[PDB]
């Protein structure tokens, strides 16, 4: 009941259909699309879908903090300047 | 650089890979820090220092020039006399190469050296050879002729001779029987 051709719709620019649909594929990923879909094709009881949304927020917490402490420590990956001590 | 071990003689102590490459580590920065005279003489306290030779022309009772040579391929000894002028005549045993080698393999490796170094033709030679096959006679002859030539050729030349093989003795000789298996690789068939 929607207009057509507006919605999941990219141009495709002089013709390079890769990047275009690549560019999609990326704004469906962004938007989480693709993985609803490949959850949607077979029923997620509803313990299931708990348990793998709470593994995917402690996986999330986990990942977000291990890359704050990698960027906070890559500072310090200069090389050494006291060599010889 | 000194190894570890002469490291460790010089140090009356006891030492690790690691701790030896943390030093030589250093020691490199020192080096590469465009040092003074007396960091440089320091340093050879650690520093450790680390072609083809040609035989001598002769003269026959004619005077005229030669030189002399030995090689050995397989269980094969030769020894070989090149003549400093010739028509490329090669006599093995006393008998002309085109009947002591009816091979065209054997005949292409005792050109190999003239071919290589542009003197098809322009020596003569007379080599004795003995044991070994025919392969290995060939390739005996070709190595003692190729060190005799080496008396005569410029130095390019026989250093493009070595860098061509011609002058690198082939260690490649058979591999004894082991007990058990029935030869030098080949295992008995595995029973099951």
């Amino acid at each position: 009941k929607h207009l057509k051709f507006i919605a999941r719709t990219v141009m495709v620019q002089e013709g390079n259909v890769e990047s275009a649909y690549r560019t999609l594929n990326r704004i469906l990923t962004m938007d989480g699309l693709i993985e609803d879909i490949k959850h949607r094709r077979y029923y997620e009881k509803p313990c299931r879908r708990r348990q793998r949304e709470s593994y995917e927020r402690c996986r999330r917490i986990y990942n977000m903090e291990m890359a704050r402490k990698i960027n906070f420590l890559m500072r310090k990956n200069r090389a050494d300047p006291w060599q010889g001590c | 650089w000194l190894i570890k071990e002469e490291l460790e003689e010089m140090l009356v102590e006891k030492l690790s890979d690691l701790d030896y490459m943390q030093f030589i580590r250093l020691l490199e920065k020192l080096l590469t820090s465009q040092c003074g005279a007396a960091e440089e003489e320091f340093v050879q306290r650690f520093r450790r220092s680390v072609k083809q030779l040609i035989e001598p022309v002769q003269y026959d009772e004619q005077g005229m020039a030669f030189s002399k040579s030995e090689g050995k391929r397989k269980t094969a000894k030769a020894e070989a006399i090149v003549y400093k002028h010739g028509s490329g005549r090669i006599k093995v045993n006393g008998i002309d190469y085109q009947l002591y080698f009816p091979i065209t393999q054997d005949r292409e490796q005792l050109m190999f050296p003239f071919h290589f170094v542009d003197r098809l033709g322009k020596h003569d030679v007379t080599c004795t050879v003995s044991g070994g096959g025919r392969s290995a006679q060939a390739g005996a002859i070709r190595l003692a002729m190729a060190k005799a030539l080496c008396s005569f050729v410029t130095e390019d030349e026989v250093e493009w001779m070595r860098q061509a093989g011609l002058l690198t003795t082939d260690p490649r000789v058979r591999e004894r029987k082991k007990p058990g298996q029935e030869g030098a690789r080949r295992k008995f068939t595995w029973k099951k």
